RNA sequence: AACGCAGCUAGCUGCGAGAAUUAAUGUGAAUUGCAGGACACAUUGAUCAUCGACACUU
RNA sequence: UUGAAAAGAACUUUGAAGAGAGAGUUCAAGAGGGCGUUCAAACGAGAACUUUGAAUCGGGUUCAGAUCCCCGAAUCUUGGAAAGCGUCGCGGUUCCGGCGGCGUAAGGGCUGGGUCGGUCGGGCUGGGGCGCGAAGCGGGGCUGGGCGCGCGCCGCGGCUGGACGAGGCGGCGACUCUGGACGCGAGCCGGGCCCUUCCCGUGGAUCGCCCCAGCUGCGGCGGGCGUCGCGCGGCGCCUCGCCUCGGCCGGCGCCUAGCAGCCGACUU
């Protein structure tokens, strides 16, 4: 599991051909965005929700999305 | 139907093939059927696609092996199976031509010798 | 007496070759005479029973001159089964009672092919013993 | 206790309207036979009727129990009870000459009819039927007139067993080794006392000796072969399963659970087939577990050699205090069967022929039971 | 009627021993057709199958006592059964005395109380068993630096 | 100055090696393969705990010879039912057969093969 | 020597994944503890004997 | 080593049984299968002894295997709470064997050893901006009125099945009641939708806060004097009572036989 910090890294590492699914899960504080990979469950963990809901908008498509909350 | 031995005599060796492995299927299916309870009308019928199994192989063997023999007829050399296997020790016995074979000074003493037939009278 | 050093004149050994003979020769020990009448239609003495033919028994409790085919041959205990020779189980139901075949005469023969070889094989083994006493 | 006898006149109209509608669709799934038809379309056809009339009838009323008591059973030739095929089964397209059982049964508050019925199809109507088939049929026939005339009350099964061993042997066929006629009671198919015929040994000193008693429904079934009278099964699917109560044992898969729990949703107790589920692999893998456990105990289609001819002929019939009586008859022309050999025993057909002329009227028994005092 | 089987793999979902798994003896026949583990689920649940508390082991006696131990009620001569060098081990109070000792003439170096040249004197005294406790070195050192500050004078 | 020998070991040469080619075969025919696809697996299982494996862990459970390997066991469950097999297991179980756990695909499904085959 | 093979089989017996036997040749209606299924008995043959063909795991 | 042949003991009867008593087969059964710790309850027939109760890793799973099977991750935080566990509650009794709530005397050590002004963390105020009950907008629906709707409660009508009384010196026809199921008389009463209306969501103003702008001080307490009130309260000065909000820098200020507070052990 790597630890994605910034959000501009992990769109591309979502909208590549191996990547399988995003699990979003909504905690109190923050919204943590998973995708699996072949390797790796790369996790995003943002605390803005105005920016949360604009990245679950700004997803590729063909990419399964299921939420956790 | 009735699967004769020299029936299947005549044939190639696809359609033996072909009657092979669909008599094996449904001896697969009996052993399914034998694992389930299963009835006798079923169970009675596994010793009838063994040994028709059996029966298959045989012939396409037993033609097979021909088809060597008359390959190998007029060879210098055969395999090691198509060779005749009396026994060990008689084969190696000498062949018939050198079983008895007389020197040339033994077959002048035959020429001008040979036993002769007489009688005594008394 | 006998007079072939070959075979033997044993008491052990005959039983040996009887009680566990094999069951093609243990067919024939299954023999049986004819009626008197069938004796003159064929030229035959005896026979080895069959499945199915009509028979009758001369000695024992059953004697009788009731013509009841056979229903069973059962070589395994030497011994055959006749239609309506039965005994009463005390149960209720009604068992068979075997009887030795060369208890049986048969007066009626179950005629096919390979009944008319064995029936003129013997025949013609008859003529030529009568030829050696002219 | 709680449940009622036939001491009741409703009851006895639950049994009328039982045995009239399980006639009625006999008789209209007879006439609709040919020469063709498919017999799983013949069991849906029977299950679609009854069905049918079952939600026509008695709808006011919200809790009472009425519909398929035994599923329609098509069977054949060589064949020999309670064949209900199934869609993914094999079927038979029907053929001129061919002997036809058909078995049903319709059960109203827990009280049951049951039929079954016995032919040829489609001898025509200048034509008849000869041989070895009409020989088992009137075997079959006779002995059905045998145990609706020699049950009374106060004999024993022993009487109606050992008769029909000379009926069928006086016609050279042979009853099947270990059949039960059942009592029929409230919401139990088969009690204990009970009809055995031909047992062996174990069988038979394991039956327990009974006497026929007064206000007592039983159903009366007759399988006659034409061979040896020695049935098996040979690998057909049994798709015929009823519910026994008093087992109590836990299923481990879920398959079974769920599919045990469904029949306790639809038919308590009740037989069934597999084809109601119409989703039947979850039902058949379930079902084996359910079978294993002694949970449901099936009713296993039997056949015998090939060339043989089985003969059924099942009716119910009622005990009131003037005896036995009929119910329910399947539609028999015993005219159109010309077999040669028949029952030879003198006694015994004087005691087969004094019964054929009583079948005239059910009142005329009593009518001269006035006339008895009167020279 | 025999509960050997039911006993067993109730204390396996309860996650317990067989001391502490109590089944219901009214409710007996319910218990035992319970041939699996989600059979015995569902009468834990229910109520029927309890997992028993555990039995009490309280520390109420032997605490008491170490609040009278902490102040020395049962000391005494004759309730002491180790040698003095067994119940406190004597290397341990000189390898604590060194402890303290050691750190406070270090504290006076860094704030400038003493040179180098009297704490290189000191640490050998402190070595040598010279000085008994802090309220002893202390003082001594109060003492040895007026007097030097009065060699200055 | 040619025959030279800078090493003080007379090491033995490397003469020419021939290989075989000899003037008839040892034995008649190649011999018939006797562990084939049908000969593998003798046939599947139907007891109650290998039933909590076909719904509830999508798998199948044969009776397959001791000879043969998890590459023959999977070539042959493929072959007979032309189907996808994910893994497969196997225990030599203390009758002495060979108890092969072979899972399927997860786009087939176990309860329709064991309805092709007839354990259902 | 070891291990395997029977519908119901553990021992003895027989046999080798063609596994209580296949083919061929005699013979000519059974084997049998229960069953089942072949078997016009010449549109070819159950059974047993023979044994020359074929096969014969470690 | 039964007997010629299994004809190897049907049936009845006592017993839970092994075992017997009649009966039957046989020339023969003097031939019957090796034969010429305590107490109580439960199940059981039977209780001192039975059972129940009282004295390469993580997670799940079986009647029996799991670092092997499934799920998931791999070769303070991501994994991580979506899992476990502790409680609380609903549904349901072989689908039910499913789901939600809340929680997780002596012996030592730590800080500061200080006065005041400038700077900063700040604390505070003005201009502008942000959130909202409520007027209002989009509207969802247990409200207030109407309509199809319960294939209803109660009673009525007709049809059909069943049953019964009666009778002939083996012969057949007539009479009456009720059950099913329908229709009728809305006489009766229960479940949903349409309009303001009950009810939340969004944008602007007060009110609460923040950005920008102004200074290194702002917010708050107690006693005497004055003292007024529409449950709430309040005010101005002095203070030998006050916290001087604190850090860095700088005239500015030195405990010095060492304090002040806080914590903490077991020993003699």
């Amino acid at each position: 599991p790597r630890k994605i910090e910034e959000i501009k890294d992990f769109l591309l590492t979502a909208r590549r051909k191996d990547a399988k699914s995003v699990k979003i899960k909504k905690n109190k504080d923050n919204v943590k965005f998973k995708v699996r990979c072949s390797r790796y469950l790369y996790t995003l963990v943002i605390t803005d929700k105005e920016k949360a809901e604009k990245l679950k908008q700004s997803l590729p498509p063909g990419l399964a999305v299921k939420e956790l909350k | 139907a009735k699967i004769k031995a020299r029936d299947l005599r005549g044939k190639k060796k696809e359609e033996l093939l072909k009657q092979l492995d669909d008599l094996k299927v449904e001896l697969s299916q009996l052993r399914v059927a034998k694992v389930t309870g299963g009835a006798a009308s079923k169970l009675s019928k596994i010793r009838v696609v063994r040994k028709s199994i059996a029966r298959v192989l045989t012939v396409i063997n037993q033609t097979q092996k021909e088809n060597l023999r008359k390959f190998y007829k007029g060879k210098k050399y055969k395999p090691l199976d198509l060779r005749p296997k009396k026994t060990r020790a008689m084969r190696r016995r000498l062949n018939k031509h050198e079983e008895n074979l007389k020197t040339k000074k033994q077959q002048r003493k035959e020429r001008l010798y040979p036993l002769r037939k007489y009688a005594v009278k008394a | 007496m006998k007079f072939n050093p070959f075979v033997t004149s044993d008491r052990s050994k005959n039983r040996k070759r009887h009680f566990n003979a094999p069951s093609h020769i243990r067919r024939k020990i299954m023999s049986s005479p004819l009626s008197k009448e069938l004796r003159q239609k064929y030229n035959v003495r005896s026979m080895p029973i069959r499945k199915d033919d009509e028979v009758q028994v001369v000695r024992g409790h059953y004697k009788g001159q009731q013509i009841g085919k056979v229903v069973q041959v059962y070589r395994k205990k030497y011994v055959i089964y006749i239609e309506r020779v039965q005994r009463e189980k005390a149960n209720g139901t009604t068992v068979h009672v075997g009887i030795h075949p060369s208890k049986v005469v048969i007066t009626r023969l179950k005629l096919d092919k390979d009944r008319k070889k064995i029936l003129e094989r013997k025949a013609k083994s008859r003529q030529v013993g009568k030829e050696k006493g002219k | 206790q709680q449940e009622q006898t036939i001491a009741e006149d409703l009851v006895v109209t639950k049994y009328k309207m039982g045995g009239d509608i399980a006639n009625r669709v006999l008789r209209s799934l007879v006439e609709a036979s040919s020469s063709g038809v498919s017999v799983l379309s013949l069991c849906e056809k029977g299950d679609a009727m009854i069905m049918e009339e079952t939600g026509k009838i008695f709808k006011k009323e919200k809790e009472m129990k009425k519909g398929i008591a035994f599923p329609t059973s098509i069977s054949v030739n060589n064949c020999v009870c309670h064949f209900s095929p199934l869609k993914s089964d094999q079927d038979y397209i029907l053929k001129e000459g061919d002997l036809v059982k058909i078995d049903l049964g319709v059960h109203v508050d827990g009280f049951i009819a049951n039929v079954a019925h016995t032919f040829v199809v489609d001898v025509a109507q200048g034509t008849q039927v000869t041989g070895r088939k009409a020989d088992v049929i009137k075997a079959a026939h006779l002995c059905a007139e045998a145990a609706l005339r020699l049950v009374k009350p106060g004999n024993q099964n022993t009487q109606v067993t050992e008769a029909w061993n000379k009926v069928a042997h006086s016609f050279n066929c042979t009853p099947i080794e270990g059949m039960l006629s059942h009592q029929l009671k409230q919401h139990v198919i088969d009690g204990e006392k009970t009809i055995i015929q031909n047992p062996t040994d174990q069988q038979k000193k394991d039956h327990e000796k009974a006497e026929f008693e007064v206000h007592e429904v039983y159903a009366v079934d007759v399988l006659v072969s034409s061979g040896e009278g020695k049935a098996k099964d040979a690998g057909q699917r049994t798709t015929i399963y009823k519910r026994d109560p008093s087992k109590q044992y836990g299923l481990k898969m879920k398959t079974s659970r769920a599919f045990f729990s469904e029949v306790e949703r639809r038919f308590d107790a009740m037989p069934f087939t597999l084809r109601a589920f119409e989703d039947e692999k979850k039902a058949r893998m379930g079902v084996v577990e359910c079978a294993k456990h002694e949970l449901l105990q099936p009713f296993n289609v039997l056949y015998e050699k090939e060339g043989e001819f089985v003969a059924q002929f099942k009716f119910t019939v009622l005990l009131m205090p003037n005896g036995p009586m009929r119910i329910t008859s399947g539609p028999f022309e015993p005219d159109l069967y010309k077999s040669e050999m028949e029952v030879q025993d003198a006694e015994l057909k004087a005691l087969l022929q004094s019964s054929a002329s009583r079948k005239t009227q059910k009142k005329k028994k009593k009518k001269a039971s006035k006339t008895a005092e009167n020279a | 009627s025999m509960l050997r089987l039911q006993k067993r793999l109730a204390s396996s979902v309860l996650r317990c021993g067989k001391k502490k798994v109590w089944l219901d003896p009214n409710e007996t026949n319910e218990i035992a057709n319970a041939n699996s583990r989600q059979q015995i689920r569902k009468l834990i649940k229910d109520g029927l199958i309890i997992r028993k508390p555990v039995t009490v082991h309280s520390r109420a006696r032997c605490r008491k006592n170490t609040l009278a131990r902490r102040k020395g009620r049962h000391m005494g001569i004759g309730k002491r059964k180790g040698t003095a060098n067994a119940r406190m081990p004597e290397k341990v109070t000189w390898m604590r005395r060194m402890r303290i000792l050691r750190r406070l003439l270090r504290r006076y170096r860094e704030s400038k109380k003493i040179d180098r040249h009297m704490y290189h004197s000191l640490y050998l005294k402190v070595k040598g068993n010279v000085f008994k406790n802090k309220r002893i070195l202390m003082e001594h050192i109060h003492k040895l630096k007026a007097d030097k500050a009065r060699k200055k004078l | 100055k040619k025959k030279i020998r800078t090493s003080p070991t007379f090491r033995r040469p490397k003469t020419l090696r021939l290989r075989r080619q000899p003037k008839y075969p040892r034995k008649s025919a190649p011999r018939r393969n006797k562990l084939d696809h049908y000969a593998i697996i003798k046939f599947p299982l139907t007891t109650e705990s290998a039933m909590k494996k076909i719904e509830d862990n999508n798998t199948l459970v044969f009776i397959v010879d001791v000879k043969a390997n998890k590459h023959q066991i999977k070539q042959a469950v493929k072959k007979l039912y032309d189907i996808d097999v994910a893994k497969v297991n196997t225990l030599i179980r203390p009758d002495g057969e060979k108890k092969a756990y072979v899972r399927l695909a997860p786009d087939y499904d176990a309860l329709d093969v064991a309805n092709k085959i007839g354990i259902i």
